[PDB]
Protein backbone atom coordinates (compact mmCIF):
# COMPACT_ATOMS: atom_id res chain seq x y z
CA UNK A 1 0.00 0.00 0.00
CA UNK A 2 2.64 2.31 0.59
CA UNK A 3 6.29 2.97 -0.26
CA UNK A 4 9.35 4.65 0.08
CA UNK A 5 10.45 6.32 -3.68
CA UNK A 6 12.78 7.79 -5.01
CA UNK A 7 13.86 10.35 -7.87
CA UNK A 8 16.57 12.27 -9.89
CA UNK A 9 16.75 15.08 -11.89
CA UNK A 10 19.06 13.70 -14.59
CA UNK A 11 20.55 10.52 -14.91
CA UNK A 12 23.50 11.34 -17.66
CA UNK A 13 26.15 13.25 -15.72
CA UNK A 14 29.87 13.98 -16.03
CA UNK A 15 32.63 14.58 -14.03
CA UNK A 16 32.21 17.45 -11.23
CA UNK A 17 28.20 17.70 -11.51
CA UNK A 18 25.62 17.35 -8.91
CA UNK A 19 22.57 14.66 -8.92
CA UNK A 20 20.25 15.20 -6.29
CA UNK A 21 18.33 12.34 -4.89
CA UNK A 22 15.06 12.92 -3.45
CA UNK A 23 13.35 10.44 -1.33
CA UNK A 24 9.71 10.51 -0.94
CA UNK A 25 7.06 8.42 1.31
CA UNK A 26 4.09 8.02 -0.08
CA UNK A 27 0.70 7.15 1.47
CA UNK A 28 2.54 6.29 5.13
CA UNK A 29 -0.47 6.62 7.15
CA UNK A 30 0.12 9.55 10.23
CA UNK A 31 4.19 9.45 8.87
CA UNK A 32 6.22 11.26 12.16
CA UNK A 33 9.71 10.22 11.02
CA UNK A 34 12.01 7.62 8.93
CA UNK A 35 15.35 6.68 9.10
CA UNK A 36 17.65 5.43 6.09
CA UNK A 37 20.72 3.70 5.86
CA UNK A 38 22.05 4.22 1.99
CA UNK A 39 24.83 3.00 0.63
CA UNK A 40 26.49 4.88 -2.58
CA UNK A 41 29.79 3.77 -4.48
CA UNK A 42 32.68 5.82 -3.12
CA UNK A 43 35.12 5.46 -6.11
CA UNK A 44 32.49 7.13 -8.20
CA UNK A 45 30.55 9.66 -6.28
CA UNK A 46 30.92 11.45 -3.27
CA UNK A 47 28.01 13.29 -0.65
CA UNK A 48 27.74 16.66 -1.54
CA UNK A 49 26.22 19.13 1.23
CA UNK A 50 24.58 21.33 -1.04
CA UNK A 51 23.87 23.86 1.69
CA UNK A 52 26.82 24.65 3.52
CA UNK A 53 28.57 23.91 -0.44
CA UNK A 54 31.35 21.60 1.11
CA UNK A 55 31.57 17.48 1.19
CA UNK A 56 29.78 15.57 4.30
CA UNK A 57 31.46 15.37 7.17
CA UNK A 58 29.90 12.38 9.87
CA UNK A 59 27.40 14.28 11.08
CA UNK A 60 25.84 16.23 7.88
CA UNK A 61 22.50 16.50 7.44
CA UNK A 62 20.71 16.54 3.30
CA UNK A 63 18.34 18.43 2.78
CA UNK A 64 14.77 18.46 3.68
CA UNK A 65 11.91 17.75 1.71
CA UNK A 66 8.28 18.96 2.37
CA UNK A 67 6.98 16.78 4.98
CA UNK A 68 9.12 17.02 8.85
CA UNK A 69 8.85 20.66 8.41
CA UNK A 70 6.13 21.38 11.32
CA UNK A 71 6.96 23.34 14.79
CA UNK A 72 6.74 20.13 16.53
CA UNK A 73 9.99 19.67 17.94
CA UNK A 74 11.45 18.53 14.10
CA UNK A 75 14.55 16.72 15.32
CA UNK A 76 17.75 15.27 12.52
CA UNK A 77 20.09 12.52 13.60
CA UNK A 78 22.99 11.54 11.55
CA UNK A 79 26.28 9.54 11.87
CA UNK A 80 27.31 8.41 8.83
CA UNK A 81 30.35 6.05 7.46
CA UNK A 82 31.96 8.19 4.52
CA UNK A 83 35.03 5.91 4.38
CA UNK A 84 32.58 2.81 3.59
CA UNK A 85 29.88 4.74 1.45
CA UNK A 86 27.07 5.12 4.20
CA UNK A 87 24.16 7.09 5.11
CA UNK A 88 22.96 6.84 7.74
CA UNK A 89 19.97 9.47 8.67
CA UNK A 90 17.27 10.45 9.75
CA UNK A 91 14.05 13.29 11.47
CA UNK A 92 10.98 12.55 13.48
CA UNK A 93 8.43 14.87 15.20
CA UNK A 94 9.71 14.64 18.74
CA UNK A 95 6.51 16.33 20.07
CA UNK A 96 4.09 13.02 18.91
CA UNK A 97 1.49 14.29 21.16
CA UNK A 98 1.37 17.86 19.57
CA UNK A 99 1.98 16.49 16.27
CA UNK A 100 -1.56 13.55 16.67
CA UNK A 101 -3.29 16.34 18.05
CA UNK A 102 -2.73 18.75 15.45
CA UNK A 103 -5.06 16.40 13.36
CA UNK A 104 -2.96 17.01 10.48
CA UNK A 105 -1.22 13.92 9.54
CA UNK A 106 1.60 13.95 7.15
CA UNK A 107 1.54 10.94 4.56
CA UNK A 108 2.89 11.78 1.05
CA UNK A 109 5.83 13.70 -0.15
CA UNK A 110 9.56 14.37 0.34
CA UNK A 111 11.47 13.62 3.22
CA UNK A 112 15.40 14.57 2.20
CA UNK A 113 17.18 14.77 -0.63
CA UNK A 114 20.65 13.88 -0.74
CA UNK A 115 23.28 15.32 -3.10
CA UNK A 116 26.06 13.42 -4.82
CA UNK A 117 29.01 14.94 -6.68
CA UNK A 118 30.58 12.79 -9.34
CA UNK A 119 34.20 12.29 -8.94
CA UNK A 120 34.96 9.46 -11.29
CA UNK A 121 33.62 8.95 -14.45
CA UNK A 122 30.38 6.59 -14.59
CA UNK A 123 31.30 3.57 -15.74
CA UNK A 124 29.32 3.03 -19.55
CA UNK A 125 26.90 0.31 -18.04
CA UNK A 126 25.49 2.76 -15.53
CA UNK A 127 26.25 2.42 -11.54
CA UNK A 128 23.05 2.78 -9.11
CA UNK A 129 23.12 5.78 -7.50
CA UNK A 130 22.75 4.62 -4.00
CA UNK A 131 21.03 1.34 -2.31
CA UNK A 132 19.29 1.08 0.64
CA UNK A 133 20.30 -1.32 2.95
CA UNK A 134 20.78 -1.86 6.92
CA UNK A 135 24.13 -0.94 8.20
CA UNK A 136 25.28 -2.44 11.63
CA UNK A 137 22.77 -0.05 13.67
CA UNK A 138 19.49 -1.09 11.74
CA UNK A 139 20.42 -4.74 12.12
CA UNK A 140 16.10 -5.06 13.15
CA UNK A 141 15.25 -2.99 9.65
CA UNK A 142 14.13 -4.54 5.93
CA UNK A 143 16.20 -2.57 3.66
CA UNK A 144 17.51 -0.11 5.02
CA UNK A 145 14.54 1.57 6.42
CA UNK A 146 12.57 2.49 9.20
CA UNK A 147 9.48 4.36 9.15
CA UNK A 148 7.05 5.59 12.11
CA UNK A 149 3.58 6.81 12.65
CA UNK A 150 2.16 9.57 15.12
CA UNK A 151 1.49 6.71 17.66
CA UNK A 152 5.55 6.38 18.06
CA UNK A 153 4.65 3.10 16.58
CA UNK A 154 7.12 1.47 13.58
CA UNK A 155 5.42 1.62 10.80
CA UNK A 156 5.35 -2.15 9.67
CA UNK A 157 7.71 -2.95 7.24
CA UNK A 158 5.23 -5.32 5.20
CA UNK A 159 2.85 -2.08 5.19
CA UNK A 160 5.30 -0.27 2.55
CA UNK A 161 7.74 -1.08 -0.49
CA UNK A 162 10.86 0.14 -0.79
CA UNK A 163 11.79 1.44 -4.27
CA UNK A 164 15.14 1.27 -5.02
CA UNK A 165 17.24 4.15 -6.53
CA UNK A 166 18.38 3.09 -10.66
CA UNK A 167 21.31 4.07 -12.49
CA UNK A 168 22.97 6.97 -13.64
CA UNK A 169 25.20 6.79 -17.21
CA UNK A 170 28.07 8.88 -17.94
CA UNK A 171 26.84 12.08 -20.14
CA UNK B 1 20.45 -8.08 28.46
CA UNK B 2 24.04 -7.19 30.10
CA UNK B 3 25.09 -4.57 27.57
CA UNK B 4 23.06 -1.37 28.25
CA UNK B 5 24.69 0.95 25.92
CA UNK B 6 23.83 4.58 27.03
CA UNK B 7 21.09 5.83 24.77
CA UNK B 8 19.83 2.36 24.37
CA UNK B 9 16.29 2.78 25.02
CA UNK B 10 15.09 -0.84 23.99
CA UNK B 11 17.51 -2.88 24.81
CA UNK B 12 18.60 -4.44 20.90
CA UNK B 13 22.06 -3.43 21.17
CA UNK B 14 21.94 -0.47 18.92
CA UNK B 15 21.01 2.66 18.68
CA UNK B 16 18.80 4.15 15.96
CA UNK B 17 15.76 6.27 15.48
CA UNK B 18 13.50 3.36 17.33
CA UNK B 19 15.31 4.37 20.73
CA UNK B 20 14.78 8.27 19.83
CA UNK B 21 10.93 7.34 19.40
CA UNK B 22 10.51 6.08 23.06
CA UNK B 23 11.58 9.45 23.57
CA UNK B 24 9.45 10.73 21.36
CA UNK B 25 6.41 8.73 23.02
CA UNK B 26 7.01 10.14 25.99
CA UNK B 27 7.54 13.85 25.39
CA UNK B 28 5.78 15.94 27.40
CA UNK B 29 5.05 13.74 29.86
CA UNK B 30 16.65 16.80 35.40
CA UNK B 31 13.55 15.49 35.86
CA UNK B 32 12.01 15.61 32.30
CA UNK B 33 12.12 13.61 28.77
CA UNK B 34 12.56 16.29 26.19
CA UNK B 35 14.35 17.95 23.22
CA UNK B 36 17.82 18.28 25.87
CA UNK B 37 17.50 14.66 26.04
CA UNK B 38 17.49 14.31 22.32
CA UNK B 39 20.82 16.21 22.16
CA UNK B 40 22.33 14.07 23.97
CA UNK B 41 20.45 10.90 22.47
CA UNK B 42 22.14 12.51 19.26
CA UNK B 43 25.43 11.86 20.40
CA UNK B 44 25.32 8.38 20.67
CA UNK B 45 22.75 8.05 17.60
CA UNK B 46 24.48 4.61 15.06
CA UNK B 47 26.59 2.98 18.27
CA UNK B 48 26.86 -0.77 18.45
CA UNK B 49 28.17 -3.21 20.83
CA1 LIG C 1 18.03 0.31 20.56
CA1 LIG D 1 16.52 15.50 30.80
Amino acid sequence: SGSVLTAIDNDKVAVGDKVTLTINVDKITNFSGYQFNIKYNTTYLQPWDTIADEAYTDSTMPDYGTLLQGRFNATDMSKHNLSQGVLNFGRLYMNLSAYRASGKPESTGAVAKVTFKVIKEIPAEGIKLATFENGSSMNNAVDGTMLFDWDGNMYSSSAYKVVQPGLIYPK
Amino acid sequence: MFVKLKGDLNGDGVINMADVMILAQSFGKDGVINSDDAIILAQYFGKTK
